[PDB]
């Protein structure tokens, strides 16, 4: 077995970030949905509370700003899981 | 011609208040949602110029409070049409 051409599933994007050495990075964010309860878990995220709270604080947004994203699909019945995957290895994001 | 059991017709209500004679009456309140530019028309204020102020006011404060309402949904998309029927000859309100 870094961007394949093609629609990628959903839940799966690419962004690009300056790590904890500020320097450029790659990190594909892979998300899992599940039928649950609303609760977020996450992974893959180099061991830092930073991302973790900007996990929380997007999933919190999401939460508050279902109806004008999601359009009727309720953000509580579903769990959702993102992890990070580092295909640079230039540092935590 | 001028409240039945069961529920309306979105945009469908009744209210009550006093008459300019100072005497309470029934009134029925319909409004007729299109596809549009964000205007409203007026039909049924007993042409009166506070009738008139009153739902000028009205469609400007839902103008301002959008988001906390509709969640989403873009009021300027959509054309109003409000009309007001008189239902015991009690007189404009």
């Amino acid at each position: 077995q870094l961007i394949p051409e093609g629609p990628a599933k959903p839940g799966f994007l690419y962004t690009i970030g300056l790590s904890n050495k500020g320097m450029p990075g790659l990190y594909r964010l892979e998300l899992q949905v599940t039928k649950g309860s609303g609760k977020l878990a996450t992974s893959g995220l180099w061991n830092s509370s930073s991302a973790k709270e900007q996990v929380k604080i997007a999933f919190d947004y999401f939460k508050a700003n279902a109806s004008r994203i999601s359009g009727g699909s309720k953000v509580m019945e579903h769990d959702f899981h993102l992890h990070v995957v580092e295909l640079q290895n230039t540092g935590p994001l | 011609q001028g409240i039945p059991e069961g529920p309306a017709k979105p945009g469908f209500l009744y209210t009550i208040g006093l008459s300019n004679k100072g005497m309470p009456g029934l009134y029925r309140l319909e409004l007729q949602v299109t596809k549009g530019s964000g205007k409203l028309a007026t039909s049924g204020l007993w042409n009166s110029s506070s009738a008139k102020e009153q739902v000028k006011i009205a469609f400007d404060y839902f103008k301002a409070n959008a988001s906390r309402i509709s969640g989403g949904s873009k009021v300027m998309e959509h054309d109003f049409h409000l009309h007001v029927v008189e239902l015991q000859n009690t007189g404009p309100l």
